């Protein structure tokens, strides 16, 4: 539809470049990788070429995974093991970052801007934050949560997106402070596996296993649209890059592909998969830089600095209490 | 086998299986469950009722509670945190019988009527055991509710007929293993 | 239905016992975790040595639930992680009669019976609870013995003898029809 | 007819703390009237032996099973199994605190070292013997390898052993080193349900109760001369203890505290019936907590932590999460790990 905009003129953004056809936004800069856990394996392909990049040789159970492209980093939850996990983005020097509190880590979203980790436990119920390194933890939301699986950040907006696929199966947003906590879309959903947010098309992209749909909304969940209503048997999480979603099926152990307007364009990616998981597009692009609402006060306040509505919020790690606003002290001096 | 009928004034008690220290040599004691599993049959007319209640007869709460809801069954149970609701989507009544698959691990339990898939969830974080006082009562409850805002059902004896009861892996005995024997009867044939 | 087998003793049986059905649940598929075991079964055997049901993995260190005949007596073992403890039991199988076993674990703590004998109570050490199993539960004996060698000789025999009448967890087996890896399926010869 | 020893062969000695008799044959104690403590799951009682008298020591307890005391610090401890939970308080039944919390299955037995006031517990869930501080610090599992069953335990500080009991499948009777080590098998034959284990001091023997084969046996104390004395009358035994010339007993069946002579068997009494479940029993009396040698001397022998007798001497020992530094100091494995 012209991709991006058109104020007739198509209007290309930063970061990308108009293509010959008038209407294509090619992306700037390296070419696009598709990064996805093979649950043995994370492996980088790129989509329209035939591709294999072993990333991480040797796992229990990897799902959830995500990066942080400046800085060069990977990370991703092991749901056998309990434990997530973090390397630099060519495969080097295996880290452990969260050990302990974890049953079921369905989820994992890496704040680019904040250098901070959201992550959601469909067993403990429970979303939670921490840094790059694992520190200052702290639990965000967890009352009314069920089976909260797939995650996604606006950093930018400081909003956090979720799907929960538990009895009540719903789609909700909050500030990355966990406030502002609203529906998305809390109908005609079973099974919300996964989510993706367009930033530079300024939309949302679902995919529900049960209803084997993938839809777009608006980013407050306005103008709700199925953009895909077949060839969906199974499918886990889902992305986005220029005009095209790419999406992992259980079914076909497969990456697919297609046109995130029209739907057309199915495309398998590749097949033969052992058990495909989370997936990500690797590029600059889909981590735009933004202002940094926490950044060059004090750093972190004095702990956690956490997005809120307009403006930013000081938070405690657990095992802490709030010391006025900007402070906060351990559980057991009082 | 047999069928133990309720009339809705119908409550009966029964002892979770205790320890013989005579033939184990083993301590006495009665600790918080780890785990429960519940097989029953049912059927019935009935819209509402309040049909299972493994509690602690404390006014506190620490539950595990099989109940009607709207002709829809509920599993619900009260670990010390608060509670989970596990609701089966299968109607109760068309006055046949049906198969319950009750079971919970600590905080995680399940529930399957007759062939439907099982509806799982857990309890919230915390506690992962519950309180008991070796009391298992079925039919609902004498009008005993412990004092805790339950839906209205709860409050209301169950009508209709049981068998093939299964508390964990033992088969249990209608008849014999009741404490509180208030009157009872073989299921009518409609 | 066909509810009596013959085991010869390279009759190797498989059935899912409790694996994550991620197809129908939705689940995220991994290897389950288990707090408890409980089967059922009789047994009619001539036979001294040899392995009847397996449950858990085939493979070295992974975890075990084994009920095995070793010199003329039924024996519950199984390994959590932490190390393995061995059940036995008072009575001589070899009668060539009917017996009906009854075997439960909660967590670290075990029972066997065989017949009408006082059950033979034992706990795993302290440190694991749990039995990871890829849901594989095994009747008559297995090919080859998971690779970790700690094992007695008699694990390695396969099951001569007949079964029926098998109750795992809650649900009663169906020896024919359930059987994910089976050979050919004769009922028991000599009633 | 000697309560303790005869020595010049024939007249008889008493040992210091008693007295001889009329009888000049019989040992007396001097001190108070011996007092029987014991555990009712539900409370912890005290009767007077031969007397009408009964009092009610420590009430609203949910599973009270294994009890000891501590006579001069005037503490006594039980263990709850219901809430997996050790405590003490004064003798009087005032001051209750929690010791053990954490770990605990089945803690079915206590002891209570006077002389180096020391806390050994075991637990049949655990399938462990456990030591601490009397507050319940400086906590140490002593002994796991081979135990199935542990119920009965019994110390000897001034021998510095310990004694107890596994009724599991493979039934035994113990004894070793307080640190744990010098560990050896008492008894492993005839033994199905060792219930209950007590050392007569005095007379320098050992008696316990088999709940299966119905038998009360006395032994010297290395395990010889090995004799049932009570093989009638015993449905199910569970604890029990000696004084003078009298074993105290308890029994499921009966739901009674019994009584026999030690050396004899009979003069077989019922002290109290219609108990609610007796548990484990004691005689509260000063001459059954002798006055012994502190290994560790002046408490600097303390060590770093723990102090514990081992052959004739000592040892020093390391809690639970704890690593051994120069065999004199012990430091947290959490130092060592980052
Ligand atoms: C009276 C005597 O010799 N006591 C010894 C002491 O000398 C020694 O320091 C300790 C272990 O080192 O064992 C004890
Ligand atoms: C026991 O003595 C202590 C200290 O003198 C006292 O606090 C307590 O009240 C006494 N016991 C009872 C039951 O009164
Ligand atoms: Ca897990
Ligand atoms: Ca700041
Ligand atoms: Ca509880
Ligand atoms: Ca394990
Ligand atoms: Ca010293």
């Amino acid at each position: 539809y012209c991709s991006q905009g058109c104020t007739f003129q198509c209007w290309c953004e930063a970061g990308y470049e108009l293509r010959p056809d008038r209407r294509s936004c090619k992306a700037l800069g390296p070419e696009p990788v598709l990064l996805f856990a093979n649950r043995i394996d994370i492996r980088q392909v790129l989509p329209h070429r035939s591709e294999y990049t072993l990333l991480l040789n040797n796992l229990e159970n990897a799902i959830a995974l995500d990066f942080h492209h400046r800085r060069e980093l990977v990370f991703w939850s092991d749901v056998t093991l309990d434990r997530i996990l973090r390397a630099n983005l060519n495969g080097s020097n295996v880290e452990e970052v969260v050990s302990t509190g974890l049953e079921s880590p369905g989820g994992l979203a890496v704040d680019w801007v904040h250098d901070k980790l959201y992550w959601t436990d469909s067993g403990t119920s429970r979303i939670e934050v921490a840094n790059l390194d694992g520190a200052h933890r702290k639990v965000l939301l967890w009352q009314s949560l069920e089976k909260p699986r797939a995650i996604a950040l606006h950093p930018m907006e400081g909003t956090i997106y979720w799907t929960d696929w538990g009895n009540t199966p719903r789609i909700e947003a909050s500030s990355m402070d966990g406030s502002g906590r609203r529906i998305i879309a809390d109908t005609h959903l079973f099974w919300p596996n996964g989510l993706t947010i367009d930033y530079a098309g300024r939309r949302m992209y679902w995919v529900d296993a049960k209803h084997h749909v993938i839809e777009r909304a608006n980013l407050d969940g306005s103008h709700r649209k199925a953009v895909i209503s077949q060839g969906l048997p199974h499918p886990f999480a889902i992305t986005v890059f220029e005009d095209s979603l790419y999406w992992t099926d259980w079914h076909t152990k497969s990456i697919n592909s297609a046109n995130k307007f029209t739907g057309k364009n199915q495309e398998i990616i590749r097949n033969k998969l052992h058990f495909p998981m989370d997936i990500h597009t690797l590029h600059p692009q889909r981590q735009p830089a933004g202002k940094n609402r926490c950044g060059d006060n004090n750093g972190g306040c004095t702990h956690l600095c956490l997005p809120s509505g307009q403006n930013y919020t000081c938070a405690c790690p657990t095992g802490f209490r709030k010391i006025n606003s900007h402070a906060c002290a351990l559980e057991v001096l009082f | 086998l047999e069928t133990l009928a309720f009339d809705g004034r119908t409550y009966i008690e029964y002892l979770n299986a205790v320890i013989e220290s005579e033939l184990t040599n083993e301590i006495p004691a009665e600790k918080a469950l780890q785990s429960n599993h519940f097989e029953l049959s049912l059927r019935t007319e009935a819209t509402q009722g309040l049909v299972l209640w493994i509690g602690k007869a404390a006014e506190r709460a620490d539950y595990m509670a099989l109940a009607i809801v709207d002709g829809h069954l509920q599993l619900s149970y009260d670990l010390g945190s608060q509670p989970v609701v596990l609701r089966s989507t299968v109607k109760v009544n068309t006055n046949r019988w049906l198969r319950i698959r009750a079971h919970r691990e600590h905080r995680e339990g399940s529930l399957q009527v007759g062939n439907e898939a099982p509806v799982t969830g857990s309890s919230p974080l915390g506690a992962t055991q519950l309180d008991t006082d070796g009391a298992l009562w079925l039919g609902g409850l004498q009008k005993l509710p412990v004092g805790q805002a339950l839906p209205k059902a709860y409050g209301t004896g169950f009508v209709g007929c049981l068998r093939d009861v299964v508390v964990g892996h033992r088969q249990l005995h209608l008849l014999e293993d009741a404490v509180t024997k208030p009157e009872l009867r073989p299921c009518p044939t409609p």
